[PDB]
């Protein structure tokens, strides 16, 4: 599954 | 959404509704749309989340893929949390209740404001974000392997393209600088970056090739 | 609308009024206008719903069709709920009272804030949405049978057109992917989709023809 | 306007003021301006209503006609409600007091928040709407008798023109589909509509000629 | 007198 | 009758 | 301004500030600017009124004329209300205190919220409107005697021009339809208006020449 | 003095 | 800023922030920017005032001059108010504390909400306005001596230019109509103004040369 | 953010979200973006700060550099504040908790509203601003040594360019007028500035070369 | 010093 | 390290 796009936090 | 007055329901605002519709229209499924969705849906009920998704006019391939992901997560919820009605009592939510398909607004408010709270809005938002992540990855136009610095391209602009692509592609944290960023640089900057040695920071690399 | 302060009446806002007028002007009767109407009319009295409908300047064929649907639903209400005045007492609403034609704002507030509540705003909104559904279907420009992928059309764009049309046409959930989406694809993508086998997800199909 | 805090006065908002000025500028006296006026003036005092009317810059022929209608309604009020000052007591409003010409804001608030309330804002708004109705009818550019379907005009567009005109002309409910709409249709659609028989709904007619 | 323009309600 | 346009919920 | 929370001071809003600046920029001294000023300054202190006047960038001839009118009204106030300091006591306002020149915000709030209230904001607003009236009249571009209907000009458009000019010129109510409007009409409409007889309403005249 | 511009009220 | 809820701190609003940035962008240092600054900073802490000044992107020559003026006023404050820490007690503000350089938000709130209040926001705003006054004067493009009426220039337009310049130049009230305005008028209007005699008002002069 | 109602959480507003996205789009990393960020994030939780940073679509080289700076500050926090779970008790925040990576919103609210408060939002904002400072300096297009007055360039415009560059370059307060500003002036203005002598103010210099 | 730009008040 | 961009305060 993709890791998501929330670079911060 | 649910706000403090005591925790009470408040109607979704025209400002919120318009902001979401416009960001989808303007940014499509660029990665930054997901944090915007999450922020605009702060405190949202499942009803509010469905309103936001239903108000989108275009991108119906994406919205159908999202529906599939939601249905998969609902099914997995039910498998992990089965349910065995008492007059005036709170029932247990099924997957479809969390997704706002078989639950009423009043039931949603009941679960979200209970002690202890059953945060059906937060659970549903998680499933929606899982779906959006897949869409963002699928609609990413370029592989990170194809982002290479041009002969006359400023290093800063190449690094912007590189990390924009990396964000959309959503590789693991481990996979996601000391490797491909240097290898895909142009001949002149690559020579400079190689000489910096191991463990150079991005700031140091950008200074070196400036 | 009716909001919590105790449940009290609050004037419809200029932001709400303008948002509705503009969405009708910009989107006409594209399907996404209906969820927007529902969201903008959160907590609305019958008076508020009529204000929203009355502020529409164009599309008077549609508004007359909507009036017909409302009148039909009002008549069916009366048939299912007949009514047989006591000083200072709450009377029973007829169909025309729910539609805001023979009821006052004060009566509407009385019904909506009663214990138990008679949610005349929610009942009327249901009838209005039934009417809007019919209009959206009638004004759908294309049959799903005529949405076919072009020889050079990206599969993603074809799927967007396909599900946009399907949404407007509003077939049953059962009728509403494993059949027509594949049959209406172009020769090259159809061959690929056929080889995937039965039970392929939309995500898998879109990946296959990407 | 007067709002709940207890019923208290609140200043008319810049958003409200601007919305009204802009709708008059953009829509002139198209019929939908009247429901917008009524919605924007929710809870208004006579002072607020006068502010709204006074902020209009153009259309001074219309505003003078409106003034005449208001004066007529004020005179009829006085004829039906004559008045025969006690220290610190509420006096009875005359026609000119309802119109905000001889009454102060404080007197208006006193009447509107009394028990029982004398709703001078609602009474004045009624007179203003009577005046606006006359203006909308006078400024209607076309007679319903002259709205005829073109040889190549889609039936939907003709019906839109027909009911737009009918709305502005404001004939009685009885006069205001089974008669003129069919007679004014083009030769091909008329033949189809005639064959449908009596009692056909607008939806059925629009489907038939689609 | 004219019938008014409030189609609904 | 048409099924409505509320894809979600 | 001063609002109900008890009567308390609240800062003038950016929306209010911007609305006033923009109406002056867009409408200059067309008559409708005065009712807009009055509405935007609802509940204003003398400080707030000065803020509004001081934020105007252009039209400095007008603003200097306004200053003269204010000074005249202040002088007349002092002549009619002379004043003969006790520790912690409310002093009596002079003309310059009402105009916000020699008074503090706290003193203004003290007077406006006193029992009985000394409404220094309302008194000052009166003087300002007196000044604006003079400016509107001076800057009126046309005499009512020079507004004549063109040979091909629709009567409605002529009447709009006529009453726009009459509003700006601000003649007495008695002077301010049965005389000049008919005399300044074109030959064809004048003949029709003459035949209507005495006491014809504006509505009747406009119908006759339509 | 001018009569003012408040047509209504 | 500090507002009534008791006097409490409230965050500076995005509307306020944007309004100030835009007025500087659009008006630069035209005199009307100063009253706008003062109005937008109603109730401001020193922190809020610094935020407003720091958000300005251009005009850095002006902002450095402003910094110099602030430092001068801070030094003069310290000379006039020297200060000789007790656990949990309010210390006395120095010049740099008033300017928000050596004070915390909490200390600023403490001083501003004390009994008696030490209004550090109002004191700092005074210094800032002193600085802005100097900038407005320096950046005034024209001397009042060079504002002369053109041969074909309407008197009204000349007077607008004259008082716009006079406002920016900020001469004393005594120096700041019966002298230079007449002398700088064109030959035809000057002859008329001379004949009016001494003590003519601006209104009378403008009427005479209209 | 956290606001006074008692200190309570409130959702980040669509106005705040849009303002930040737009300032980054319009100003990139011009120095004034930093004070705007700080003002828009007044009262922010770590979650809110991350939302603001995550909603930025472009400039991913900068956002990755910012991430590096945050990680460095988090590591230094842990080195200076090590931590040795009790049921229902508040745990001590680590660097990653302050950055919102390993902490929940509820934990953040707990720390920020504690007595004494642990201001994790303010600590994190400090780290973010440290990172932004580095980015602003790196992206400064011109060295202060290369800002020289043109032969025909007004002194005011040169000083604007000079201090704009100085602001972005962020030299120490001591390094950051009596030296380089004069040396980099054009021949004619330099001669004038030299004659003024030592200790001349910026105002005096600008007057001299005007 | 300059007299300021507050024409009114 | 850079000195920051807060000219005032």
């Amino acid at each position: 599954s993709p890791s998501g796009v929330f670079t911060f936090g | 959404p649910i706000v403090q007055n005591q925790m009470v329901h408040q109607c979704i605002s025209p400002r919120t509704l318009n902001a979401w519709v416009k960001v989808v229209e303007e940014k499509a499924f660029s990665p930054e749309v997901i944090p915007m969705f999450s922020a605009l849906s702060c405190g949202a009920t499942p009803q509010d989340l469905n309103t936001m998704l239903n108000t989108v006019g275009g991108h119906q391939a994406a919205m159908q893929m999202l529906k599939e992901t939601i249905n998969e997560e609902a099914a997995e919820w039910d498998r992990l949390h089965p349910v065995h009605i008492a007059p005036g009592q709170m029932r247990e939510p099924r997957g479809s209740d969390i997704a706002g398909t078989t639950s009423t607004l009043q039931e949603q408010i009941g679960w979200m404001t209970h002690n202890p709270p059953i945060p059906v809005g937060e659970i549903y938002k998680r499933w929606i974000i899982l779906g959006l992540n897949k869409i963002v990855r699928m609609y990413s136009p370029t592989s990170i392997l194809d982002i290479r610095q041009g002969p006359k391209e400023p290093f800063r602009d190449y690094v912007d393209r590189f990390y924009k692509t990396l964000r959309a592609e959503q590789a693991s944290q481990e996979v996601k600088t000391e490797t491909l960023l240097v290898q895909n640089a142009n001949p002149d900057c690559k020579t400079i970056l190689k000489a910096l040695g191991p463990g150079a920071t991005l700031e140091e690399m950008m200074t070196a090739c400036q």
